[PDB]
């Protein structure tokens, strides 16, 4: 019926870890590690609950004591590179003088570092752009979202350009109105 | 950038069947996509997964308050939690938006929008009865933002055309029609 | 009003 996860990861040589809580495959929270904050994914959950985001600190070390000792059992044996899918589309019906949201969303790919920028006919941009952490997949893989909010016009073409270390080149998404 | 990568997961998982009343804690280690070792709350202690979580398995295993600790975790845990979060996940109601348009490959798209929960019927009808063999979709979509959506399309000649959703934040069928 | 609760990893063996 519901399934509640925490899911943490830690990554070597980068040193960079998350710590979050996921519900039914959608975020709850994750702990922004650098200012020990809770980041709630919808405003309105912090009316109703809290976090020791302090505490998260606490688990991402033991994560990284783990790793290292894993490390050395295994023998030094790297993760393989996997490439996202990448799919862009709308929130709703786009019609023209309508805003409405872009949603880039990137899946199944690890290791989980990703560089995603929006393009607006080829030049990035980011008023009001909006992202979510590293997501956990059944399949130990990730997901990750970006959000551009727009108004529809017929002379504006879109692309999210992915970079990942499994990929050649940069992956580019087009949208058009 | 030569290095290479090393990763490790863990992910706390609290499975619920009929709310609180069956509660399954599970406490899974990773090694980058490779689970080595869990502790599952229906065994009570830990087992290996691979060859790898051997040590770690035995070595959490001979802790007995350690294990002590982990077995009531359905209750201080996963029980804790759903309590924590019933109001605002479990019983969060977001009503489909529903638009009918005409699209190019002739289709109808039924376009279902920023409902939640994931659970949807779309159904399309023709004057009157049902096509089935003759629809397509998107699937359900996931938005990212406790929103999902989904595209149904028929693959048609364009007569009246219904769309009808059933959602549980709807006490009856919602049905859009549109005339050619 | 309720506060979310963590568990925290084990750590392993050398
Ligand atoms: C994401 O972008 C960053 C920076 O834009 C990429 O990094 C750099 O380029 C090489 C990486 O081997 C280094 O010489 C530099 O130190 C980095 N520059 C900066 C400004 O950080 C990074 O690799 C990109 N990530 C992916 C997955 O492609
Ligand atoms: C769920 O919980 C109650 C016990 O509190 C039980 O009587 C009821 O039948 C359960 N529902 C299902 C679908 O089993």
């Amino acid at each position: 019926e519901h399934v509640i996860i925490q899911a943490e990861f830690y990554l070597n040589p980068d040193q960079s870890g998350e710590f979050m809580f996921d519900f039914d495959g959608d975020e709850i929270f994750h702990v922004d590690m650098a200012k020990k904050e809770t980041v709630w994914r919808l405003e309105e959950f912090g009316r109703f609950a809290s976090f020791e985001a302090q505490g998260a600190l606490a688990n991402i070390a033991v994560d990284k004591a783990n790793l290292e000792i894993m490390t050395k059992r295994s023998n030094y044996t790297p993760i393989t590179n996997v490439p996202p899918e990448v799919t862009v589309l709308t929130n709703s019906p786009v019609e023209l003088r309508e805003p409405n949201v872009l949603i880039c969303f990137i899946d199944k790919f690890t290791p989980p570092v990703v560089n995603v920028t929006w393009l607006r006919n080829g030049k990035p941009v980011t008023t009001g752009v909006s992202e979510t952490v590293f997501l956990p997949r059944e399949d130990h893989l990730f997901r990750k979202f970006h959000y551009l909010p727009f108004l529809p016009s017929t002379e504006d073409v879109y692309d999210c350009r992915v970079e990942h270390w499994g990929l050649d080149e940069p992956l580019l998404k087009h949208w058009e109105f | 950038d030569t290095r290479p990568r090393f990763l490790e997961q863990v992910k706390h998982e609290c499975h619920f069947f009929n709310g609180t009343e069956r509660v399954r804690f599970l406490d899974r280690y990773f090694y980058h996509q490779e689970e080595y070792v869990r502790f599952d709350s229906d065994v009570g202690e830990y087992r290996a997964v691979t060859e790898l979580g051997r040590p770690d398995a035995e070595y959490w295993n001979s802790q007995k308050d350690l294990l002590e600790q982990k077995r009531a975790a359905v209750d201080t845990y996963c029980r804790h939690n759903y309590g924590v979060g019933e109001s605002f996940t479990v019983q969060r109601r977001v009503y489909p938006e529903v638009t009918v348009y005409p699209a190019k490959t002739n289709l109808l798209v039924c376009s279902v929008n920023g409902f939640y929960p994931g659970s949807i019927e779309v159904r399309w009808f023709r004057n009157g009865q049902e096509e089935k063999t003759g629809v397509v979709s998107t699937g359900l979509i996931q938005n990212g933002d406790w929103t999902f959506q989904t595209l149904v399309m028929l693959e048609t000649v364009p007569e009246v055309y219904t769309c009808q959703v059933e959602h549980p934040s709807l006490t009856s069928p919602l049905t859009v029609e549109w005339r050619a | 009003r309720k506060p979310f609760q963590s568990v925290i990893a084990d750590t392993g063996i050398s």
